[PDB]
RNA sequence: GUGGAGCCGCCGCAGGUGCAGAUCUUGGUGGUAGUAGCAAAUAUUCAAACGAGAACUUUGAAGGCCGAAGUGGAGAAGGG
RNA sequence: AAGGCUAAAUACCGGCACGAGACCGAUAGUCAACAAGUACCGUAAGGGAAAGUUGAAAAGAACUUUGAAGAGAGAGUUCA
RNA sequence: CGCGACCUCAGAUCAGACGUGGCGACCCGCUGAAUUUAAGCAUAUUAGUCAGCGGAGGAAAAGAAACUAACCAGGAUUCCCUCAGUAACGGCGAGUGAACAGGGAAGAGCCCAGCGCCGAAUCCCCGCCCCGCGGGGCGCGGGACAUGUGGCGUACGGAAG
RNA sequence: CGACUCUUAGCGGUGGAUCACUCGGCUCGUGCGUCGAUGAAGAACGCAGCUAGCUGCGAGAAUUAAUGUGAAUUGCAGGACACAUUGAUCAUCGACACUUCGAACGCACUUGCGGCCCCGGGUUCCUCCCGGGGCUACGCCUGUCUGAGCGUCGCUU
């Protein structure tokens, strides 16, 4: 997990904010690990990945990525929508199934917290005052 | 910008007014104490025939 | 003259050679503070300058 | 000594401009500005003046491309001449 | 300082050819409303700052 | 802070809410914009009829409204299979199809 | 002495250059009219040659770019400022053919399944 | 009354585009009616006043019968300047007075072959307007 | 009386609705007041010239000071 | 379930164009009606003003006179 | 010892492409306080908001069920009106607080891996041409990719022979 | 008598209040919803006959071509009026052009220093000789060429 990078422990808040050494990074490992190989290469766009080893101290992940501007890529119509410009950097936005797993949204009664659009979709929708015109 | 702005009547209330504005312009003095000047005009309901 | 900014003494020297037909002995550049190059064309010996400068209009 | 004597040795700079923004922020011995963090890729702007964004966001410059951009916008982008 | 560079004197030509007044024939224009250079920049008062 | 015989009140109003405002000074400039959604359609398409295609009967859930008839999404394949159609000719025909319902 | 340039167009590469060369003559020894005392007409005929010296320029251009445009006509690997510009983005989408490629899975759905047009009241 | 949404009827949006207005429309505005003889013979109401039309002032100090040519118009100060209607000043050299052009009457109009084809052009667009009458 | 292009009454409506104070904000002006003051490092004087005009400018003479770690002669930084 | 695409209804105090208002009227309204993110301030991050109005038209007071000039006294322009 | 293959890797100003930075109102991923409230204050509240950081687009995100339901059952998402200041959370204090039916806006659905089947039936690149405009190809012959599996018919509503 | 002071009023000054105006806001709404290696945003410098600023531009620099328009620009000069040439001006803007820094890109940032390739003249030139032109950043994809390996192995000697 991630040490709150804090000089010394001092958090400097209120006590239930000394949270130094029990913290655990709310979104996975393995979109860590997509985000950071999709970072080197920003001309690939990346489709998602899979575990292929894990040590004590390290944990190895395959991940796999997509030239958009080959024409073995950009023919072929199956393919032809990671080429299209909204999919620019998908794991940077959490959209792929490594990542998407970790913004907790899905249907059902234990996935209502996102039940518009997305985690904060709900909240700035659950937390506007909606005065109409007349009211 | 939220002031309220914008008021409700209940439609029975606009109907009433609506028939008590309709009633009053038939009486000749309260539409020429208004100020229309209607004095030379025949019948104060005017109905002009469908031609118009 | 004054000399555009951009020029060693390399290129005025046949600049001068080609426009004005005539040798040029040494060149001394100058940056004067409104800030276009002033440029010290002396001629060689075999030509004059106050004649030269009668054929350019001064 | 504290005040009007000690301003005496004040003689030495410390900020030059800056070859990206024009600023006398181009800091010397760190070598970074003050205003833009030149040898940074990234422009230095922070949300918690949104003045020091008014002063340096788009439109506050010639826009010597933008508005040929926003021009060509308002017909498709041709490529072809007119017609006589 | 007597040991400038250039884009330091480049600097200072350009501060130097832009402290000017007005021509006359500007002030018989039509609908003009300046009247003097308020930009003005005396070399004791106000200092450029490099 | 309280007084006489009232209401003991729990305004939500301890959050910026000024900020997530929402004011509906469109909204006649919306619905006579979606009314040109319509039109702009209807006439768009063809003969074919405007608000789209057929839905079922279907009774709704939950004992407060179970006694009422509602319509519903799509016809479902074992309905279509007994009418004698395609399931996937219906939706040209103009029948919209719901193949997750049961009967 | 006017310079039109729908009359320069019919000029030789030769004729342009000599025809340039000139222009920047006169311009030059304006200029020393101008440090001088100088004269009021000489002043004048200094805006007027510069324009007109642009007019050769731009005669000279575009009867190279225009003239080297149907150079490579035809060609595959034709130089960057003549590929279109259009804006960043729009070079980057696909194009006009292979925005239309539909998968044979896809061609079959459509010609066994087209959409019909229909009425509903008889 | 005005129908089209698209243009204004605010005082600070009109009076904005009149007097920052480009020289080509500077022209259209700074027009003068026709005399009664003149448009009868051209059936034209007015036309965008130019350098040598012979003209009448028909309202203000210096008015009535004065036919007299134009000499220069300023579009910038919205002024035709007549060449027999001047002011002396307080140095004796005589100066044009400047007169705004819809107080002035148009009576010879000097054709060239643009002010044909804009008379014929603002004349047949007004027979169209006569064979609506249907 | 000035001034030079708009404005008011009545019936309803709507507020950014009326000041003497907040060591209130901004702007303006008084008394104090022709007052305090124009006093660190010894010092000026005579004639003349230019000039509408000279205790202060320039020049000539006299008297003096800095007195070679300078009130002298050159630079770095800074100023532009 | 642990692979993937997908339009519409929705959001928009940035942008390019527009329309309007029971709004504000140069101490107001944007900080900014004007050479305003301007002069100017701070080593820098940053701070950040003042400032609208001749007349219908410059017709912006020729000429005389006093004075070295500013400044007047006459004359004149303009409905003023 | 030489040579050939292949695998793992290098280099190059290789041929042809791509990514970078800005703007950031709205949108997506994380990170994240304290003032304040509780008449004190630590859990709580402020607030998963401010600031910080990264990605986009004309919209984004979501989206065709590992659902809601518990009865005569509904049937992707998004938005609205309700549900509702309600069930619930909480020094059970201050405070906080969703959803499902129902009414509407809009409505549209699909594809792969796998299991088998078809002699890789498939794609990229180069070269000259059918023949063309404003350039993209189905047609021709060579170099690669590819059996460690390209393409076709197929997807849970079943499918194939 | 005079002066001084005080209270009212006229007249003059100081001051810029009030009133009347308003090419500016502000609010709401509609429609579109477009940057950048093909060098953006921004910055610096420069450019006018007389021009310091704002504005507009980029050594083709207060604009070039084209199309539309059809006799001006104007503070003063100056010049072509030609328009059954081609035509002033202004708008539009689709052709061309667009210095320097900047993601900034040969390397550095001190206008500091190169490296190949070609061109015009000088040693008719290799082995560092003037000017000009082209090229040279990092990441990374597909392919090509070159080749590393007591990696796996084949055929060999
Ligand atoms: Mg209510
Ligand atoms: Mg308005
Ligand atoms: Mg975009
Ligand atoms: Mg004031
Ligand atoms: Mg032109
Ligand atoms: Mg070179
Ligand atoms: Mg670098
Ligand atoms: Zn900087």
């Amino acid at each position: 997990g991630r040490k709150r990078p804090v000089p010394k422990g001092a958090t400097y808040g209120k006590p239930v904010h000394h949270g130094v050494n029990q913290l655990k990074f709310a979104r996975s490992l393995q979109s860590v690990a997509e985000e950071r190989a999709g970072r080197h290469c920003g001309a690939l766009r990346v489709l998602n990945s899979y575990w292929v080893g894990e040590d004590s101290t390290y944990k190895f992940f395959e991940v796999i990525l997509i030239d958009p501007f080959h024409k073995a890529i950009r023919r072929n119509p199956d393919t032809q929508w990671i080429t299209k410009p909204v999919h620019k950097h998908r794991e940077m936005r959490g959209l792929t199934s490594a990542g998407r797993k970790s913004r907790g949204l899905g249907k059902g009664h234990k996935f209502h917290h996102t039940i518009g659009g997305s985690r904060r979709a709900a909240w700035r929708r659950r937390n506007t005052l909606q005065l109409h015109r007349y009211r | 910008t939220w002031r309220r702005w914008h008021r409700r009547v209940n439609t029975t209330q606009k109907r009433y007014a609506i028939c008590s504005a309709l009633a009053a312009s038939a009486l000749p003095a309260l539409v020429m104490s208004k100020g229309h000047r209607i004095e030379e005009v025949p019948e104060l309901p005017l109905v002009v025939e469908d031609k118009v | 003259f004054i000399v555009d900014v951009k020029a060693n003494k390399h290129q005025i020297k046949q600049a001068v050679k080609k426009l004005y037909d005539i040798d040029v002995a040494k060149v001394n550049t100058l940056i004067r503070p409104d800030g276009e190059k002033k440029a010290y064309v002396r001629l060689a010996p075999d030509y004059d300058a106050l004649d030269v400068a009668n054929k350019i209009g001064i | 000594t504290k005040g009007t004597s000690s301003f005496g040795k004040r003689r030495n700079k410390t900020h030059t401009l800056c070859r990206r923004c024009g600023s006398k922020a181009y800091h010397l011995q760190k070598s970074t500005c003050g205003k833009c963090g030149y040898p940074a890729k990234r422009k230095r702007k922070y949300n918690w003046s949104a003045k020091a964004k008014r002063r340096n966001t788009t439109g506050t410059g010639r826009m010597r491309h933008l508005k040929i951009v926003y021009r060509r916008f308002r017909h498709g982008f041709r490529e072809g001449t007119t017609p006589k | 300082s007597s040991h400038k560079t250039f884009r330091i004197k480049r600097f200072l030509a350009k501060k130097q050819k832009q402290n000017r007044p007005i021509p006359q024939w500007i002030r018989m224009k039509t609908g003009n409303k300046i009247r003097y250079n308020s930009k003005r920049r005396h070399w004791r008062r106000t200092k450029l700052g490099l | 802070a309280p007084s006489r015989n009232g209401m003991v009140l729990k305004p939500h109003f301890h959050k910026d809410w000024q900020r997530r405002v929402a004011t509906w000074f469109n909204q006649p400039a919306r619905k006579i914009r979606r009314r040109k959604a319509r039109q702009a359609k209807a006439r768009r398409i063809a003969p074919r009829p405007a608000s789209g295609p057929i839905r079922p009967i279907v009774r709704c859930p939950t004992v407060r409204y179970h006694t009422k008839v509602r319509a519903g999404r799509g016809f479902s394949l074992e309905e279509l299979r007994v009418a004698g159609i395609h399931k996937k000719v219906a939706r040209t025909i103009g029948i919209s199809v719901d193949p997750r319902r049961r009967n | 002495a006017k310079i039109k340039a729908r009359d320069l167009r019919g000029k030789k590469k030769e004729e342009l250059l000599k025809q340039l060369d000139d222009l920047k003559v006169e311009l030059s020894q304006l200029r020393v009219a101008k440090v001088t005392g100088g004269a009021a007409s000489k002043l004048s005929k200094i805006r007027v040659v510069r324009k007109s010296i642009a007019r050769v320029l731009t005669v000279i251009n575009q009867t190279q770019k225009e003239n080297l445009r149907k150079f490579y006509k035809g060609k595959k690997y034709k130089p960057l400022d003549l590929r279109p510009k259009k804006t960043r983005a729009m070079r980057r989408r696909l194009n006009k053919h292979e925005e239309n490629l539909k998968t044979k899975k896809q061609q079959r759905k459509e010609r066994l399944y087209p959409l019909r047009k229909y009425a509903v009241k008889a | 009354m005005k129908f089209n949404p698209f243009v204004t009827s605010d005082r600070s949006k009109n009076r904005k585009r009149h007097f920052n207005a480009p020289s080509h429309i500077r022209r259209k505005i700074m027009s003068s009616p026709l005399s009664k003889e003149l448009r009868q013979k051209y059936n034209v109401r007015s036309m965008p006043i130019r350098k040598d039309d012979e003209v009448q002032v028909v309202r203000g100090h210096y008015k009535g019968q004065q036919i007299g040519k134009v000499v220069q118009v300023y579009r910038k100060k919205y002024v035709i300047y007549i060449e027999r209607v001047q002011r002396e000043k307080a140095n004796g050299t005589t100066v044009h007075v400047g007169i705004h052009p819809s107080k002035v009457v148009i009576t010879r109009l000097k054709l060239d072959k643009d002010r044909k084809k804009i008379l014929e052009r603002k004349a047949k667009s007004r027979q169209v307007g006569k064979e609506k009458g249907k």
